[PDB]
């Protein structure tokens, strides 16, 4: 540390190098901070949290309990011991609580005034953060299994929406159009994932075992459909062309936008070139999820290797994305971990799981 | 509207005439709306496009409904007919050209045999004649002056065939389709159009045939409305435009059932929720 010190401060090497090499150091080193703690208000699992990709202050918390909690990650408090205090809360009481699960959570990208949340009571609802209602809710005709706004999109603001239809809809916030549907999957779509480098390429799994990209603007359908094989077996497609060996719960573009990281129930994470869906054929070994819903899991963003941190099974695996080497599972959880998130500033994650709890794991040292 | 300053347009006036019904055509409508057929419709024990048929029939004339001065298709036993005697007439004594429009082939025919039972020149031109004689008819109403009157139904030809050189046109009845009227219509007013066009539509008052001008408008106004504008002034009623199985005819003490109804005449997600708001509230 010293070294890298020095060579900052005499130009040697690029601040970049101290940057992206401390920073995988501190992910390398990300350990259960006991000297930090998330305020308990969750009754159910907590199935998705999203921290704001703004400041990064703030974090929403969607539970099995159709409550939502609205929770503040900086230590305002002087001491290093601090409880990330709930702000806000959709509570039982709240007129627009969800009536069940809210199975994801999503801040409105380029600013913290709005953010969006879906639940199997078959809503989609926007949420006015300030005074915290409901500014639209989009009924849907099935329960819905995860949302997602494109994180890059200045010009569309659409919601690409997953429910148990084969149909994935996409609804406009920009004045109400949630008719479009991209129709081609087959069952259930478990994950939805705008790419973070194309405003308008869409990557969606399905319980079908199968991953497509989409390019809503297009008018014919899929971009490309992800095969495990590349061509090895190789059929006419009407049911070849599979992602996963079962249902694909999980999608994460790695943070530059130029891969695809599926988890399914097969039991494994496949890395895919999202350019032309190639299997890049990384192990990553086993990675154990038997979810029955999305499975959401993150990246890390802003280190010299970037990291994929999976929930398995009440751990947290993290893996290098474009080696495989698992680098260590974090274990603090009592039940299974259904979303962990990550904080880019500090090179922290938050983890939620069926224990109600929202565990940090910071750097140690 | 927006383009119209850039190419010329001619101004077009239209009326809809409100024709009485015969009084040997109003007692053959108020014995079909009483007889059991309309009962049964109403029953819904048979199929109503029947009885629409029928008194579409009785409402072109009585004689293609119930099957010298007593021929077929005699004019002076349907109103409508009356009024086309009379604007045929004064149309023919002002030296103008005439389109004479009907759904209906049989009236049609029926049309025809009136006109030559006048001394009234006149082109024919149906879904009968061939395709490949359908160019020179046109061509030669449009060319000269001495023929009258050219004969249509509002389907037949193609979309908007050349007819020009009229000055003048009728539509006998009313189709369900507004589309349909509007392109006949359109077809005498179109572009190189070198006099105003007047269109007339034929209506006999408190029939079926008024209901299909009401359904008429109505479908124009939705397509309108969906098209142009969403605020849009409200004409009409559920229930009185979808009952079309009476007869109420007017006394000229009391005003037409249409005149009654048209009697007046990155985004910084605040304007997102304002926008999400705004629609929520209506």
């Amino acid at each position: 540390m010293l070294g890298f010190l020095s060579a900052r401060q005499t130009g040697l090497e690029d601040p970049l190098r101290l940057r992206r090499a401390e920073s995988t150091r501190r992910v390398l080193g990300l350990e259960l901070n006991k000297d930090r703690d998330v305020e308990r208000i969750h009754g159910g699992g907590i199935n998705t949290l999203d921290i704001e990709p703004v400041e990064g202050r703030y974090m929403l918390s969607g539970g099995s309990d159709g409550v939502i909690v609205l929770y503040d990650l900086e230590n305002s408090s002087r001491q290093s011991y601090y409880t990330c205090k709930a702000v806000c809360s959709i509570g039982r009481d709240h007129p627009d609580v969800h009536r069940y699960s809210v199975e994801t959570v999503q801040w409105y990208p380029h600013d913290t005034g709005m953010f969006t949340s879906s639940s199997f009571d078959k809503t989609l609802k926007v949420w006015d953060t300030n005074t915290l209602q409901t500014a639209d809710v989009f009924n849907f005709e099935e329960t819905v299994y995860s949302h997602h706004m494109s994180p890059v999109s200045t010009k569309h603001c659409l919601v690409a929406v997953g429910t148990r239809g084969p149909k994935v809809q996409l609804c406009d916030l920009k004045s109400g159009s949630c008719s479009h549907i991209l129709q081609g999957h087959r069952q259930e779509i478990l994950a939805v994932s705008w790419s973070p480098r194309y405003d308008y390429i869409l990557a969606t799994a399905s319980a079908d075992s199968r991953v497509k990209l989409w390019d809503v603007r297009r008018a014919s359908g899929c971009l490309i459909t992800l095969d495990q094989h590349n061509g090895k077996k190789s059929q006419a497609v009407e049911s070849a062309n599979t992602a996963h060996n079962g249902k694909v719960n999980g999608l994460c573009f790695t943070s530059d936008g130029l891969h695809l990281l599926t988890v399914g129930t097969d039991n494994r994470m496949r890395l895919w070139n999202s350019s032309n869906g190639e299997n890049t054929l990384v192990n990553y070994g086993k990675v154990c999820n038997n979810s029955k819903k999305g499975l959401k899991f993150t990246v890390s963003c802003g280190c010299s290797s970037e990291f994929v941190f999976v929930p398995y099974g009440s751990t947290i695996a993290v893996y290098t994305v474009y080696s495989g080497e698992q680098i260590t599972m974090l274990k603090g959880h009592y039940k299974t971990v259904d979303c962990c998130v990550f904080q880019s500033n500090f090179q922290e994650l938050y983890s939620g799981s069926r224990d109600c709890n929202i565990l940090a794991w910071v750097p140690s040292l | 509207s927006d383009v119209k300053m850039s190419l010329s347009l001619p101004d077009k006036n239209e009326q809809v005439l409100f024709c009485r019904l015969t009084d040997e055509q109003h007692k053959v409508y108020q014995n079909f709306v009483d007889s059991k057929e309309v009962y049964r419709i109403l029953n819904g024990e048979m199929q109503i496009f029947s009885g629409l048929i029928a008194l579409r029939k009785i409402c072109n004339h009585p004689d293609l409904f119930s099957g010298e001065e007593d021929q077929f298709g005699y004019w002076k036993r349907s109103g409508k007919m009356i009024v086309v005697e009379s604007l045929l007439k004064i149309w023919h004594k002002q030296g103008q050209r005439v389109l004479l429009f009907s759904q209906s082939r049989q009236m049609l025919d029926i049309l025809e045999v009136f006109l030559r039972a006048q001394k009234y020149t006149y082109l024919k031109m149906d879904g009968t004649t061939t395709i490949a004689s359908r160019q020179p008819l046109i061509t030669r109403y449009n060319e000269d002056t001495s023929i009258f009157v050219f004969l249509l139904t509002t389907r037949v030809g193609g979309l908007g065939v050349n007819l020009t050189g009229a000055n003048r046109v009728v539509i006998y009845d009313p189709d369900w389709n507004p589309s349909t009227d509007t392109q006949a219509r359109e077809r005498a007013w179109r572009i190189g159009q070198k006099k105003q066009v007047t269109v007339y539509r034929l209506l006999t008052a408190g029939t079926i045939e008024e209901k299909i001008y009401h359904r008429q408008i109505f479908k124009q106004f939705l397509t309108n409305r969906v098209l142009k504008d969403p605020k849009q002034r409200r004409f009409f009623k559920s229930n009185d435009l979808y009952e079309l199985f009476t007869l109420t005819s007017p006394d000229a003490s009391q005003s037409t059932e249409t005149s009654a109804i048209f009697a007046g005449t990155p985004l910084a997600s605040s304007s997102l929720l304002a926008k999400m708001r705004a629609r929520n509230h209506l």
